[PDB]
RNA sequence: UGAACUAUGCCUGGGCAGGGCGAAGCCAGGGGAAACUCUGGUGGAGGCCCGCCGCGGUCCUGACGUGCAAAUCGGUCGUCC
RNA sequence: CGGGCGCAGAUCUUGGUGGUAGUAGCAAAUAUUCAAACGAGAGCUUUGAAGGCCGAAGUGGAGAAGGGUUCCAUGUGAACAGCAGUUGAACAUGGGUGAGCCGGUCCUAAGGGACGGGCCUACGCCGUUCGGAGGGGAGGGCCCCGCUCGACCGAAAGGGAGUCGGGUCCAGAUCCCCGAGCCCGGAGCGGCGGAGACGGGCGGCCCAGUGCGGUGACGCAAACGAACCCGGAGAUGCCGGCGGGUGCCCCGGGAAAGAGUUCUCUUUUCUUUGUGAAGGGCAGGGCGCCCUGGAACGGGUUCGCCCCGAGAGAGGGGCCCGCGCCCUGGAAAGCGCCGCGCUGCGGCGUCCGGUGAGCUCUCGUCGGCCCUUGAAAAUCCGGGGGAGAAGGUGUAAAUCUCGCGCCGGGCCGUACCCAUAUCCGCAGCAGGUCUCCAAGGUGAACAGCCUCUGGCGUGUUGGAACAAGGCAGAGUAAGGGAAGUCGGCAAGUCAGAUCCGUAACUUCGGGAUAAGGAUUGGCUCUAAGGGCU
RNA sequence: GCAGCCAGCUUAGAACUGUCGCGGACCAGGGGAAUCCGACUGUUUAAUUAAAACAAAGCAUCGCGAAGGCCCUCGGCGGGUGUUGACGCGAUGUGAUUUCUGCCCAGUGCUCUGAAUGUCAAAGU
RNA sequence: UAGUGACGCGCAUGAAUGGAUGAACGAGAUUCCCACUGUCCCUACCUGCUAUCUAGCGAAACCACAGCCAAGGGAACGGGCUUGGCAGAAUCAGCGGGGAAAGAAGACCCUGUUGAGCUUGACUCUAGUCUGGCCCUGUGAAGCCUCACUUACCCGGUGAGGCGGGUUCUGGCGUCAAGCGCCCCGCGGGGCGCGACCCGCCCCGGGGACAGCGUCAGGUGGGGAGUUUGACUGG
RNA sequence: CGUGAGCUGGGUUUAGACCGUCGUGAGACAGGUUAGUUUUACCCUACUGAUGUGAGCCGUUGUUGCAAUAGUAAUCCCGCU
RNA sequence: UUCUGGGUCGGGGUGUCGUGCGUGGCAGAGCAGCGCUGCGAUCCAUUGAAAGUCAGCCCUCGAUCCAAGUUUUG
RNA sequence: AACUCUUAGCGGUGGAUCACUCGGCUCGUGCGUCGAUGAAGAACGCAGCUAGCUGCGAGAACUAAUGUGAAUUGCAGGACAGAUCAUCGACCUUUCGAACGCACAUUGCGGCCCCGGGUAUCCCGGGGCCACGCCUGUCUGAGGGUCGCC
């Protein structure tokens, strides 16, 4: 019936790990992530919902070449002079 | 009597997972995986039902790595033309022939 | 399943990695801060997804 | 954002004991002046019958009803080319 | 001076704790018992014995999806596993998934989705083999020939070349070991052999030769050949009958080797008595395949049918499938038994038949059914074509010769559970969840009941009582027999099979197992229904 | 013309026999006479209603010859029917067969005229 | 008071809003009969699992405080208040009288200027659709209208393969030209033309300034949208 | 208008559906008809039974008894004479 | 708790069911071999036999064991 | 006796209160800097003993340089003890991702060039590449579109 003898028939995956946010959003039948829009070039970012765009957005994650360029504009973006040697 | 198992993964009686009973010498009645069952080529006349002779029945990619000999016969029109046919396409190619020299 | 794609046995190998308790000399580093570690999954409890 | 439940459709697969009634077709033998009929056998058709698996879920308004279960259990029952 | 300034209430919020309460409860699917071992500790672990259950639509053996280490060894017994635990799918420490021939990968199915174009203020959408100057490749050497050309994605159950046997682990296995193969790709020499290639006419000259046999079906180890075209295989539903073959089951050996019984009887009962792929040969089966020939007094023939002057019957051939038997493999290995040694070496055997309305699987054949006609593509092959290539007298070009040799086959998945405790349902939940294999007896049966192989402790606990009241056993009940009750609710009657007998009505099909009768055990016989020489 | 040999499994008949019991467990239709409704099979309210409800074949009507009918889309004269063409597609009603299906076009609605007198927009005059 | 067969001024039957009939069929509704039975007269006995007791384990609902009654009065049915009856620890198994027992801000009803589903002849709009003007929209002719023109625009076909003007005797076969002419290479080789006519401006057909697009205008429009649908009142 | 954690749901009174009347319609019927989940007590009393009970004392313990109070029960008919 | 007493067996009585296993038979529809022998449901005798019968039946007639010791009370 | 209730001591249960605060909140100020030279985000991996966090990227718990001047520390061990830390101009920076040969529930399927090896052929390994739109320019072309020359 409606519920629990229907619950043991899931055992199909309707959404996988997105290749581009890495959640499991990413509908197969449709070909498209439920999170991140993916694979539209444009990521779904919504202002209806604050906390979504809180978990995902700019700085929540390593930030691997933007930290380097925080140090870098402190310095006036140096480049190919080396410091003073001993 | 003992009782055996598939020897894959697929578990479903699809026309891939056909198998016949081998005894080994073990003493074990195990699963043999068949191959599919070939069929000799048609006449290309598209009359005469049954299949052609002389040649295997096989299948397509099996035809690969047979002689040549085994695929067709001696005849002109052999391995793709059954002989009653081509008996046929000579008389009827020589008779038409002849009636258009009647007209001229 | 039996039949794994490269990526999910990928993902199954570290959160495999993961379920491993703290190290007995990181209570004595912390100061008994982090006493076990509070990630450890079973696999009947809480699955993956 | 969802058709992993379900509704319908599509594609490619899988599956459904043993019996019963027994239709066209066919065979042979009788009856008749002929028209033609009669009998036996054969044959094995069917959204046919009984019925197991399966799929369903009638009644007991049974069990249960802070349950095994946020719908289950037992007998009975519907269908089962 | 400034307030987030005073709580008993808001079915207030959060957290904590009571009575109820040592209470309800730990009651679905028959079952446990004795002894011993380890241990501080045992109804629950382990071992043995006993007695039981699942009873092959398993409580058995393997997968798919899903889980993701749950697999395996060892240790621990805190917590959890609703009693316990020396146990665990718990915890801790280690270990474990090995592939050219299993699958993915390749193909397109439905479909998805780019491209051109169009649309849309736009993010984008529409559309899908159409629609663009959509070809990037040539042969021939700077020249003429190529779209039926629409990207690509989409099946671990479709299509798709080729791996099987024995052994091995604590857990791996068609992957490791050993042995026997195979497929595909690759080779300016592709490494040899064979084929092409056998000789003629003149007296050195000259001329041949891209094989050959059979009336035929067609056969030979090969047996040149492009563009282009044609065709085949891939690639065809469901149902019924019949036949061939394996597997299983069954019967006879007064067959061998162990074992059970042996109070009595039983030349007895039980178990074991085998051979892979690939290749060769031969049974067996199939054929609207051929030749001779000619049919009515028509004949041949099936369970049914069907077949025949468009050529039967008969005779002689040909082809296909041969998963059957023999052989190579290969008995050296595997099983069975016996013997010796030790803490691996030997011996013997692995035999001969019978059958079947037997059950499956498979290969066939003949039909039935459709206002239902029951896929595509990759890939592979045959033919037509005769454009070309080859040498001038012994060879050359060319070779589809499993004739042989040489080299390579990457990447990913691979353990285990797969369900009355590894999935889903909050759980070790009586629910749900796609398949494969399947014995003996009874019987029509894959029914119920019993047993073997395998599995198991009765399903989240034991002990003692046997009150009421429940639930279930569809327990039974004198006499009456629906007077009960809204109501024959409930379960009671009937039931299988054989032989008889079956109305009203009817759309002539039915109604129908109508209704109503008789029979049914055991034992000892009789009769009939076959095959073979 | 059969003799020999081999091979089963069913069927019928008879004697004898036990407590008249024997499909001994198991398996396993109570029946008959009528009314109503739906023809039948099929389907349905997962978790209170399986039915007389839905569907159904049959019957009948309606629309439409493709610059079309019906319908989709924000939009492309894009898309479905349609790989279709009236024995087709689309929209309804009734509901097997049999037997019939009367009367009413005033009302409402649909439809057909335009010897169409009225009402009558924007634009144009 | 049921069932069946009749009777029919039938509150309010009736003919594809189908009428009547009807074999077969039905886990459909109903009546009767036989058989059958614990349905009953009228209950009894037996078994398993429970309840019960025990070892271990161990909840929840619920709870203002609580818990013996009668009358009285009271918010008109007390448990407490009044007047009486009275009243003895701590508990077990039952039980279902009561706690107007629990479960749930009654679902009935009314109210609210709270909704929603749905329907029309409600109010106000709307997609679509019909129609007219303008717009793309030009050209020629005849009497605003009709007929022509093709190039706009539209449709169809095709691998854009023969447009305009000057092979039916069979279920074969047909593939880059034989042939001829001309010309160039050093008897081998190559090109060109004819074969296969010329010219042309649109690939071939079917429409055609009409379809159709754009934009206003009128009609239609419960297909859809939004909203409303008084109050008083012995409910 | 005793009595549904006592039962039974036949009726009424959800959602399915049919007929008639009514309404253009959605729907209505105080008309008929058919199918339609009846949950929980282990708490406190009450009652039913079952243990036990005057925590102070030369009382403990046993037998045989007394008894307040409470319950209370029999009923109707026929035949002969 | 030893003058004894209490259990467990056994025996008898009682009642239930219905004539046990074995053996024998010149009973047995028969049938198969050489009157003999084998097979043969049932039948007869032994045999109102056998079986079980207080655990909540009755009576001991015998046999063989057993005697302890929880808590508390003026 | 027990049981029940009250009172206090003590012990539990529980967590309030209070004190604490490397956190939040608010205001103000200065800057105001991402990305095909591969961003944000994601995945995976990296430590002697390392799960998470954090920091890094196969040079992976950090390299070089500069500043600093003796530590890091849980346990070691070992410092070429200039330890460590900070700064951060050099260098490095896996895969996915606008993600770019085609794709992706696939570590799937291709193409080109070059190099090395087995030996041009093929096979193996490595390096550099091959998306779309568009701009300037080059090159190669197309159309009797408009002409010129014949
Ligand atoms: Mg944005
Ligand atoms: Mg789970
Ligand atoms: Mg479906
Ligand atoms: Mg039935
Ligand atoms: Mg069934
Ligand atoms: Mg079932
Ligand atoms: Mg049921
Ligand atoms: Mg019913
Ligand atoms: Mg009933
Ligand atoms: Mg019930
Ligand atoms: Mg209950
Ligand atoms: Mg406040
Ligand atoms: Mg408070
Ligand atoms: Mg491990
Ligand atoms: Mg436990
Ligand atoms: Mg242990
Ligand atoms: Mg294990
Ligand atoms: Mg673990
Ligand atoms: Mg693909
Ligand atoms: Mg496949
Ligand atoms: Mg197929
Ligand atoms: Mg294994
Ligand atoms: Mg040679
Ligand atoms: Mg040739
Ligand atoms: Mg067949
Ligand atoms: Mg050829
Ligand atoms: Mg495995
Ligand atoms: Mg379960
Ligand atoms: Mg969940
Ligand atoms: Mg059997
Ligand atoms: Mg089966
Ligand atoms: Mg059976
Ligand atoms: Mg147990
Ligand atoms: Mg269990
Ligand atoms: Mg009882
Ligand atoms: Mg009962
Ligand atoms: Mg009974
Ligand atoms: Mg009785
Ligand atoms: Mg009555
Ligand atoms: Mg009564
Ligand atoms: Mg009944
Ligand atoms: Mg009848
Ligand atoms: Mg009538
Ligand atoms: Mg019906
Ligand atoms: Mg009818
Ligand atoms: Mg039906
Ligand atoms: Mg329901
Ligand atoms: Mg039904
Ligand atoms: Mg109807
Ligand atoms: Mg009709
Ligand atoms: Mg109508
Ligand atoms: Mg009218
Ligand atoms: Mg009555
Ligand atoms: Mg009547
Ligand atoms: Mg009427
Ligand atoms: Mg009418
Ligand atoms: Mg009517
Ligand atoms: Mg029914
Ligand atoms: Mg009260
Ligand atoms: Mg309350
Ligand atoms: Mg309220
Ligand atoms: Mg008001
Ligand atoms: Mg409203
Ligand atoms: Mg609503
Ligand atoms: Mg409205
Ligand atoms: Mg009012
Ligand atoms: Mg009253
Ligand atoms: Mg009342
Ligand atoms: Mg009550
Ligand atoms: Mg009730
Ligand atoms: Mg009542
Ligand atoms: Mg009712
Ligand atoms: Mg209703
Ligand atoms: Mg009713
Ligand atoms: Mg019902
Ligand atoms: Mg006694
Ligand atoms: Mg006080
Ligand atoms: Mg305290
Ligand atoms: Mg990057
Ligand atoms: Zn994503
Ligand atoms: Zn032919």
């Amino acid at each position: 019936t409606k519920g629990t003898s229907s619950f043991g028939k899931r055992r199909n995956k309707t959404h996988t790990l997105c290749r581009r946010c890495g959640s499991k959003a990413y509908h197969l039948q449709k070909s498209t992530c439920g999170k991140c829009g993916y694979p539209a070039k444009r990521k779904r970012k919504y202002n209806w919902s604050a906390k979504a765009k809180r978990r995902s957005t700019t700085g929540t994650g390593r930030m691997r070449h933007m930290k380097v360029v925080f140090r870098r504009f402190r310095n006036g973006f140096r480049e190919g002079t080396v410091p003073k040697p001993r | 009597v003992q009782r055996l198992t598939y020897r894959r993964r697929l578990s479903y009686n699809t026309a891939s997972n056909k198998t016949r009973l081998s005894r080994t010498p073990g003493n074990r009645i195990v699963y043999l995986y068949t191959k599919k069952t070939g069929k000799s080529p048609k006449s290309a006349c598209g009359i005469c039902p049954g299949r052609l002779r002389g040649i295997r029945a096989v299948r397509p990619q099996v035809l690969m790595r047979l002689s040549k000999t085994k695929k067709h016969v001696s005849r002109a029109y052999g391995g793709s033309m059954c002989a009653k046919c081509v008996r046929d396409r000579i008389k009827r190619a020589f008779l038409i022939e002849e009636q258009k020299i009647v007209v001229k | 399943a039996s039949h794994k794609t490269f990526r999910i046995k990928r993902f199954l190998a570290k959160k495999q990695k993961q379920n491993r308790p703290i190290p007995q000399w990181i209570r004595m580093k912390t100061g008994n801060k982090i006493r076990y570690n509070s990630k450890r999954r079973h696999w009947r409890r809480t699955k993956l997804g």
